[PDB]
DNA sequence: TCGAGAATCCCGGTGCCGAGGCCGCTCAATTGGTCGTAGACAGCTCTAGCACCGCTTAAACGCACGTACGCGCTGTCCCCCGCGTTTTAACCGCCAAGGGGATTACTCCCTAGTCTCCAGGCACGTGTCAGATATATACATCCGA
DNA sequence: TCGGATGTATATATCTGACACGTGCCTGGAGACTAGGGAGTAATCCCCTTGGCGGTTAAAACGCGGGGGACAGCGCGTACGTGCGTTTAAGCGGTGCTAGAGCTGTCTACGACCAATTGAGCGGCCTCGGCACCGGGATTCTCGA
């Protein structure tokens, strides 16, 4: 017989898929032959980063009494930090606005 | 009847406690001012107001008081300890600037023992500086995290100071189905409550040497105060342009019954007012209408409360109102025979006109 | 008459616009400009809508960046106004000329 | 009605430049900013649309889709998030 | 009619763990999707080049770890690396 | 002892046509070699991506032509393109 | 029999090799399968660009009476133009110096 | 081990760099800032080069490593490999 | 009476001379010592090939020269001829390195 | 508008060491067939772009007043340039040892390739709750007297 | 310092449409197996790095006098902000057409792959002339009177 299937995402305790990442790595033509340990590691890294962004944006959203998330909140969460702002220092986010910032000399006496 | 006389006496006790409460507030406010002036890692500590009336506080002697000192902490992560969500462990996520409590870490976990040790040391140093009123710190009691102040002006008052961490993140997943007031006060009020911070108080489990002094329990004192003071389906309930109910009077009567039995029978040591509050929260949820608590019917409401508690006693099951899987009446927390004893005492009092109130 | 002194409505408008998120250039004039520019490189081109929207968002972001850096230069020289010498200096430093 | 167009750059009004500047955080715009801003905008739009049209012409099409513009931007270090990719 | 492949469901799952009662509007889904695609592309490309530099012709986990150590700035690196290791360990035991 | 592959001889041949009596010092050879490698890498990478965008899986001359039209700025493009066409034509006739 | 070999560089009238470029394209993993027209076109483009740089540098070298070529001359030839300077606007050339340039305000009255 | 080598970047060296840059009147507080800027730049480049080496299991930071570390930050260097 | 050029004349002669040579402007050995000291913190007992040190030196010279060009432009922009640290900080803030 | 002086450019002679050509040879490019698939191409379906019409009203346009800011002129005084004399350490040349880079042989385990089958994820359709909006307030801030 | 005016934050009531979720189904991911070559490891060779010594002279360090540029202050006038009343055209909702994007079904030419053959390019030489260097003389640009 064939034992019951158990998806790799289960065997690694992750959330992003690991089959799909492996297919992309194989058919994107990055190298001749992809080892079998790479997709797990890469899926873990992606999952961590997405968790980070979503947590920060959610806190900033719940701050001003909203239930959903809109791009303004993503812009706030990304631009406020110190590391995440360096990783995305070139990227424009549609409908994001800017950060409240007035210089010190313009303000009246 | 006996109940109304008891209510009058309970109320007159506030007169006997007011001055002690005032001295306590004076000393505490001095300490808070001092703590906020000095430069240290505890500079942001503040008093959490939890109520001082008989309804808010636990059973206590008239000259004993408690206050909670809260502290802010950034981006904590909670890991479960039991299977019932009855205890939690604290770790830190990524911090860009630099963890200001880095040196209070033991491995990956914050050590409550070290933090309380520093807290106690700081309290001892500052209490030495109170010069106008004789305030000292009671010798540390092994197994109790409170730092207990002794104030003599000239009568002795004891004040247990408990440090509590304050967190602004999401409410923990365990609390997902807690606070079921969807039909009682509408979902909007429930959401506006759940959009608030939560507190962590150090507490050791009785489960062996491992992790002693590294465990914390949840505190929701703020939501409970809010609900207690905004308790009607009608916005004017118990307000100056509304009608009074006997909700708090019934609560006070049952709490005082427990107080008197616990005084008479030290066998009942493992019961506390939080068990009563949880039970009565369930009762206000099952029967939400104000008309079920007309003051004319005060005594009848109390009797219907008694029957519920006996059934809680008989099934040995009382789910925490905020943590539904947390059974406050589990075998491991309260021996069956103590509950049988309490059942016998409650039935005796209820059938003999509550002579223990005499 | 209740005239505000000069330089007070400006700060109110700054406090407002740095807080919304909508677009600031009208739409149809931008569409007409884009088509006019594209006529030189090919003939009879049809644009999807979202392509026009993407172009508009990119241009808005670019100009906002340019003015903010220009303002920094203008303050640097003990001034409060901005004049084209400032813009030309900022673009020369950033490496686009 | 394939009407050729002429002098549309005046469509970028004066209050539009004003509002962009206000979001930028300035306080006293002078009077000669407008011409220079229009020139800069024209240069930027030319430089993007040329690459968009090349990407289209390679695929033998006539509809400049959004993904084309996203790729033309990304080639110049101005990655755009939120329109497909 | 063919069909396209996205990361909507996975992002939604991860959101339902760190904020168990807040939803997400479709625009934010588009942004998060594009973000995931972009980061994955950067890391894959860097690892591919780095493996080619030493004449190898494979992609071991070690190369992905070095690529992560090169891209992410500062403390992120540390934390992210640990996660990977832990996961792959739990994968090997089974 | 293995051996490495460079572009010294070809650059020298091309130099001997447009300046038939001037030599080149070894440092300039190193610079010209690195320059050739870099340009070839940029063009190849751009063409590879561009072919991948339309789901193809090959590299026709057309893709190389479009990549050249994208990289080189201004008039260079025109001239360079013509050269390519001419050459490939003379290759097909034979 | 087998006819006499005739290298592809001859059949195209070029100077850079076309076999070597084809091998690099095949074993660099840029795409799954390389057409047969690409290497000729690419070699032609590379040859044109190298001819351009070498011609300009040679003129600048022969200007000041030198027979060989040294990196200073390459720096001069590259930086002087208008297109070639935009294509190499990031690249540092070892031992290249800079272009003689003094501002107008510093010079005396 | 070594300590306080950043004073090795003398003051006339900075003068000569500025003079090549096209500057006329250097002030007196420039030096204490140029040293910090140089230290930051070298820190970044050398960290990336050491990572590139340590991946290949060696102990000799070769020229190609530094060239790759530079090229990553958009500062391509022609003339060493 | 000794012959003395007025201020601001030797400077122009030195500019004209240095914009015309190619040799390096930082002495070798101090730069080598500094590089080794900096690399001390990321690993222990490293060994540098010579050409690696040379490459690092060339890159650093090029970076600093670019920085001084741009800061001089800023300094002239504000009606001066002397560069001051605020100029450098402004130039680096604009070029996106902060 | 001139002399006097310091710095630079040009020119002729000397020595050396790096660029330039020559010789084996060996490993990669070419010739010659074969085959299995990716790309070309015709034919069809139907979504999305373009074109237009009438209107309701929010934004642009033009103008008048006047006040704060840019620009220019003067002065003053301290900081940085030019030059000279002493002192420090960089450079150059030459040993001498040995750690580690580079190469060769060989073997084994990890990944590609196939077949089968079965569940996770995508298109689609539906209902209700979160947010947009309108209106009436209460509260915070700016200006002239 | 206050009052009066204007502007903005907050609370309450109402509609509506998008998002969160079932439901059906299909194609790609997992299990199970086999075959072959990439890389892992040991053993050896030899070159490039470190380390040191001793002399020679170029550059750095220090001190001094002084001319000039940075900075603060004051005064003047034009030009950009603020508010008001008029006029232009952008949204908006709705039709109506059709060009071209996208899909499907067949068939042909062309790039990979293999095997044998042979000459182009690379490493290792030798050799001499292009340039670095040296010393003298002619040209020139700056400064004070
Ligand atoms: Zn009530």
């Amino acid at each position: 017989a064939r034992a019951k299937a158990k998806t790799r995402s289960s065997r690694a305790g992750l959330q992003f898929p690991v089959g799909r990442v492996h297919r992309l790595l194989r058919k994107g033509n990055y190298a001749e032959r992809v080892g079998a340990g790479a997709p797990v590691y890469l899926a873990a890294v992606l999952e961590y980063l997405t968790a980070e962004i979503l947590e920060l944006a959610g806190n900033a959203a719940r701050d001003n009494k909203k239930t959903r998330i809109i791009p303004r909140h993503l812009q706030l969460a990304i631009r406020n930090d110190e590391e995440l702002n360096k990783l995305l220092g070139k990227v424009t986010i549609a409908q994001g606005g800017v950060l409240p910032n007035i210089q010190a000399v313009l303000l009246p006496k | 009847d006996k109940l109304k006389k008891v209510l009058d006496k309970l109320r007159l006790k506030r007169k006997d406690i007011s001055e002690a409460a005032e001295t306590v507030n004076k000393v505490v406010e001095r300490l808070l001012r001092r703590m906020q002036k000095r430069e240290s890692e505890f500079k942001g500590v503040e008093q959490l107001n939890t109520g001082s009336y008989y309804e808010h506080v636990k059973i206590s002697a008239p000259n004993e008081f408690d206050v909670m000192f809260k502290l802010e902490v950034p981006r904590i992560e909670l890991q479960e300890y039991y299977e019932t969500g009855a205890f939690y462990l604290v770790k830190f996520k990524r911090i860009p600037r630099g963890n200001p409590l880095s040196h209070f870490l033991e491995g990956e976990v914050l050590s409550a023992t070290k933090m309380l040790s520093k807290f106690r040391k700081i309290i001892k140093e500052e209490v030495k500086e109170i010069k106008d009123i004789d305030v000292s710190v009671e010798k540390e009691k092994p197994g109790s995290p409170a730092v207990t102040l002794l104030i003599r002006n000239p009568e002795e008052i004891s004040v247990d100071i408990i440090l509590a961490l304050e967190s602004k993140g999401s409410w923990p997943i365990s609390t997902k189905e807690g606070l079921p007031i969807q039909g009682w006060l509408g979902t909007k009020v429930r959401t506006n409550l759940r959009r608030e911070p939560f507190y962590l108080v150090p507490k050791n489990a009785k489960d062996g040497n491992s992790f002693q002094g590294e465990t914390w329990r949840l505190s929701f004192s703020h939501t409970e105060k809010y609900i207690l003071n905004n308790h009607g389906i009608e916005k004017t309930c118990c307000e100056s342009s509304g009608a009074k109910c006997c909700r708090k009077e019934c609560l006070k009567l049952m709490k005082y019954l427990l107080e008197q039995l616990k005084k008479e029978f030290q066998e009942l040591d493992a019961f506390c007012s939080y068990h009563v509050k949880t039970a009565i929260f369930h009762m206000w949820t099952q029967d939400p209408q104000d008309s079920q608590w007309d003051p004319r019917n005060l005594s009848s409401c109390f009797d219907k409360l008694l029957a519920f508690f006996l059934e809680c006693l008989r099934t040995e099951k009382l789910d925490h109102y905020f943590i539904p899987k947390f059974n406050l009446f589990s075998q491991e927390l309260i021996d069956r025979k103590s509950k049988e004893f309490l059942s016998k005492k409650i039935e005796y009092e209820r059938n003999n006109g509550f002579p223990i109130f005499d | 008459p209740h005239r505000y002194r000069p330089g007070t409505v400006a700060l109110r408008e700054i406090r407002r616009y740095q807080k919304s998120t909508e677009l600031l250039i009208r739409k149809l004039p931008f569409q007409r400009l884009v088509r006019e520019i594209a006529q030189d490189f090919k003939t009879d081109l049809r644009f999807q809508s979202s392509a026009v929207m993407a172009l508009q968002e990119a241009s808005e972001a670019y100009l906002v960046g340019l003015f903010e850096d220009t303002n920094l230069c203008a303050i640097h020289a003990k001034r409060v106004t901005i004049m084209p010498k400032d813009i030309q200096l900022a673009r020369r430093i950033r490496g686009e000329r | 009605h394939r009407k050729v167009l002429r002098d549309n750059i005046q469509g970028i009004t004066k209050p539009a430049i004003r509002r962009l500047a206000r979001r930028g955080g300035v306080k006293r715009i002078s009077g000669l900013i407008y011409e220079e801003t229009r020139g800069v905008l024209k240069v930027f739009l030319e430089n993007v649309i040329r690459d968009a049209v090349t990407y289209t012409e390679h695929a033998k099409r006539k509809t400049v889709t959004a993904m084309d513009v996203v790729y033309a931007l990304k080639r110049q270090g101005r990655t755009l998030y939120g329109f497909g990719g | 009619r063919s069909r396209k492949e996205s990361y909507s469901v996975y992002v939604y799952k991860v959101l339902k763990q760190v904020h168990p009662d807040t939803g997400i509007s479709s625009k934010a889904m588009g942004i998060m999707n594009s973000f995931v695609n972009d980061i994955f592309e950067r890391i894959a490309g860097e690892a591919s080049r780095l493996a080619h530099y030493n004449k190898r012709s494979t992609i071991t986990s070690r190369e992905i770890q070095t690529a992560v150590r090169l891209l992410l700035p500062g403390e992120l690196a540390k934390h992210a690396v640990s996660e990977g290791t832990k996961a792959v360990t739990k994968y090997t035991s089974s």
